């Protein structure tokens, strides 16, 4: 099993982006899925299998995380981006596989740069 | 012994929150028992309580793989096992006995995150404890905030719920596991353990957080008779303040006088 990230890049202050992270392979279940960033290291947004969300205080009201259980995919919509949001964003999913493995899996990371 | 606790507060430039319950008689000792403090790593004991409600003893042997992305600021055990993973049992041992932060976060993710932990605490009747964040961000509480806080009374009530047969929110074999881990804690020797009488056994979990927050929650057993459940929480005025474990040991001595 792997996590595939997409959606990064460069945007002007005030702009928006959506990041996506899709889990593939023989997946049995997923508990939490979400996004961390490194400025240090902080949770950006998390969502569990029953739709409970957790957002960093600095992004709440600007960023929206959503999830498609059927597709094992999580999305982070980012709005009103600021230079201070410039970071490597990386996806985490806590998953169980059909082969009986369980763990915390990570995507490759995605740069988001916010600059004039 | 309100003046006794006020005097201690002043000696250590700190504020105390205390609740202790003798489970044999319901005699209590309280001092600001409903005042919020950052719960800090004391939440690890309740997180394991919830893990144990949800998993069989056999299922605790599931190995959890993880990476260096899961490591945070303090990973005394987990940093050693990135390549192989750790079982849920081993993560609970690391979390409770070493206060390993990455271990807590992995367990928290297994149970559904901070919102799931909150739901399960509400289900046992804890309307007060407010899990919101992962480690170590949960230690960043400004006084007055309610995120990642609880009270002495609520933490005693919840710890008693998981650890003891009355009210019994865990079955016996699982209670025993939680108590065994907490009894073998490595981080609390200068806290509640240092303020109990000779011959009392102690099962505790410590925490430390912003504003010099320094906490310990425990179940304590006399040579013979019923256990006491207590929480000793503390904090200070300035964000970068240091703590002194002696405040908690001395507050424990006052509690024990009041109970005996
Ligand atoms: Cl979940
Ligand atoms: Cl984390």
């Amino acid at each position: 099993v792997q996590l595939q990230e997409s959606g990064g890049g460069l945007v002007q202050p005030g702009g928006s982006l959506r990041l996506s992270c899709a889990a593939s392979g023989s997946i049995s279940s997923i508990t939490t899925m979400g996004w961390y960033r490194q400025d240090g290291r902080e949770l950006v947004a998390l969502i569990n299998s029953v739709g409970d969300t957790t957002y960093a205080g600095s992004v709440k009201g600007r960023f929206t995380i959503s999830r498609d259980n059927a597709k094992n995919t999580v999305y982070l919509e980012m709005s009103s981006l600021k230079p201070e949001d410039t970071a490597v964003y990386y996806c985490n999913a806590f998953m169980s596989t059909n082969s009986g493995r369980t763990g915390s899996f990570w995507g490759q990371g995605t740069q988001v740069t916010v600059s004039s | 012994m309100k003046d006794d606790f006020a005097k201690l507060e002043e000696q250590f430039d700190a504020k105390l929150g205390i609740f202790a319950l003798d489970t044999g008689t319901n005699r209590t000792v309280a001092y600001r028992p409903d005042e919020r403090f950052a719960f800090a790593s004391t939440i690890k004991a309740l997180t394991v309580g919830v893990l144990l409600q949800q998993k069989s003893i056999e299922d605790l042997n599931q190995r959890i793989t993880y990476t260096r992305d899961d490591l945070v600021n303090y990973n005394p055990i987990t940093e050693k096992h990135v390549d192989t993973g750790m079982t849920l049992k081993e993560l609970a041992d690391a979390s409770l006995r070493y206060s390993d932060n990455a271990a807590q976060n992995l367990i928290l993710k297994q149970i559904g995150g901070p919102e799931s932990l909150k739901k399960e605490l509400r289900k046992i009747g804890d309307e007060v404890t407010n899990p919101e964040r992962f480690e170590p961000e949960l230690n960043e509480v400004n006084p007055g905030e309610t995120q990642d806080t609880s009270t002495a009374r609520a933490l005693v009530t919840s710890l008693r719920a998981f650890a003891l047969e009355d009210p019994g929110k865990l079955p016996s074999e699982k209670r025993e596991l939680l108590i065994d881990w907490m009894k073998r804690n490595t981080t609390g020797d200068a806290l509640i353990r240092a303020g109990v009488p000779d011959g009392w056994e102690v099962a505790d979990k410590t925490g430390a957080a912003s504003y010099g927050t320094r906490n310990d929650i425990a179940i304590i057993w006399p040579p013979k008779g019923d256990p006491v459940v207590l929480a000793v929480l503390s904090s200070r005025d300035k964000k970068d303040a240091k703590y002194d474990d002696k405040l908690i040991a001395e507050a424990t001595k006052v509690v024990m006088k009041a109970l005996n």
